[PDB]
């Protein structure tokens, strides 16, 4: 039964670390997002939902991935080599930072840009048929159910979604990629 | 249709020409880059996301180059690479001052995404393409068969980096506009040093693998320029 045990607790183990790095992640970019308005204290803000969620939902995204790949067909074989994963990750820091520090004079020209922007990357770290698919899925319903967690038009409407298929996207490659280790 | 091949011909031609006589191309472009620099000398929150950003960097070049090593190639291979890059980056920024630009932007903050969008691919590509090659019966034809097999590869790749910058230029945004300006003219940097000079540092140090020494000058060059690029940056975004 050990190795049984061996192969579930690789799993384990993977999907552990990817909810930490989902929630040093989420830390991070809420630092960035609210340069606008005890240092170590003034990072750690909005203690109760996101480092959760993000998290939760960066190793789920991971885990799950490889499992439908496997379980129906062939694997993934492109750039995705440790470096396009690294390449993905600053990419999507750079968006996320884009998110901020910049004025437009409309909407359209955010919503256009982040859109495009995020389908070229697509495009260029993973050109799958399927992982739209499951993107597009996971974004729609972390908008939804932060659009009902709010019954309790700016920013709020435009990049939380886009961002969450980006996020999306670079979790399931980094989840493909270290399943590819094994 | 034919363009390819008629491409490959004369480009192989062109490696034939890289390989025939090394230094002058090294010379004339270790001159260019310096004459483009030249007018760029005498012309907590806040914090955490760079640093964090500068360390993705750091890793992402120590992975391209562990990935990048192949046999009969030293590590500074790699350093030639950083210097490439850096260099084609600094040619840009001095050569943009040329024709009257705002400098509204931290160079600082902004080198990594640069770095990551013109990347290391398209030099790594025809190391493999080349060394593939054998190592009998030629050492310079080598790489001339090598470059000619990947040209179409490396040309259709250039190609969809300036569609996407052009896009990317066609945003009313400004910052954005500057931004696809920079990279766009750091692209066609790496393309031209690129041939010239990584193509022949190739060609040396495959010539003193199979005899058995350009590495050490561009090496010393290059930590030269990478010093003054650490120092061009340092002052300006702090
Ligand atoms: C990483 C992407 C491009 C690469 C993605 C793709 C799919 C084209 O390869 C670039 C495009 C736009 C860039 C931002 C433009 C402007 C700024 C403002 C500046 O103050 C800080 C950097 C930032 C946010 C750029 C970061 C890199 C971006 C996202």
């Amino acid at each position: 039964i050990s190795s049984v045990t061996s192969q579930s607790v690789n799993l384990m183990i993977r999907g552990v670390v990817l909810f930490f790095i989902g929630v040093f992640l989420a830390l991070v970019l809420n630092l960035l997002q609210i340069q606008r308005n005890d240092v170590i204290a003034s990072i750690f803000s909005s203690a109760w939902w996101v480092p959760p969620c993000c998290g939760t939902a960066s190793a789920v995204i991971g885990l799950l991935y490889p499992s439908i790949d496997r379980h129906l067909g062939e694997p993934h074989k492109f750039k995705r080599e440790w470096s396009s994963v690294m390449r993905c990750v600053a990419v999507f820091v750079g968006i996320n930072h884009a998110s901020a520090k910049v004025d437009f004079d409309n909407n359209i020209q955010l919503s256009l840009t982040l859109a495009a922007l995020s389908i070229g990357l697509w495009w260029t770290f993973d050109r799958s048929r399927s992982g739209f698919g499951l993107g597009v899925g996971i974004a729609f319903l972390a908008t939804v159910v932060t659009q009902l967690l709010v019954y309790n038009f700016l920013y709020v409407r435009s990049w939380l979604p886009c961002i969450f298929f980006a996020g999306g996207i670079t979790m399931g490659n980094i989840g493909r990629q270290l399943a590819m280790y094994e | 249709e034919r363009l390819r091949e008629k491409i490959s011909r004369a480009f192989y031609n062109h490696g034939l020409l890289c390989a025939s006589y090394p230094i002058p191309i090294i010379l004339f472009t270790g001159f260019c880059i310096l004459a483009c620099c030249y007018p760029l000398l005498k012309l907590v929150a806040e914090l955490i996301p760079l640093v964090t950003t500068y360390i993705i960097l750091f890793a992402y070049i120590y992975f391209s180059t562990r990935k990048i090593d192949m046999v009969k190639s030293k590590w500074g291979l790699a350093l030639a690479a950083v210097v490439t890059v850096l260099s084609s980056l600094l040619m840009s920024v001095g050569l943009c001052t040329l024709f009257g630009l705002t400098p509204t932007l931290n160079g600082g903050e902004i080198f990594p995404y640069l770095v990551v969008v013109i990347g290391l691919e398209n030099v790594l590509v025809l190391t493999k393409s080349v060394v593939s090659t054998p190592v009998d019966l030629e050492v310079k034809l080598r790489i001339a068969q090598g470059l000619s097999s990947e040209s179409w590869s490396i040309m259709k790749n250039m190609a969809t980096e300036l569609g996407i910058i052009l896009i990317g230029y066609f945003t009313l945004v400004p910052a954005i506009q500057e931004f696809c300006l920079f990279a766009v003219v750091g692209l066609v940097s790496d393309f031209f040093l690129q041939m010239l000079f990584f193509t022949t540092v190739l060609s040396i140090d495959i010539r003193r693998m199979e005899l058995a020494r350009l590495a050490q000058r561009l090496i010393m060059a290059g930590t030269v320029v990478w010093i003054g690029i650490l120092v061009y940056t340092d002052p300006a975004g702090l």
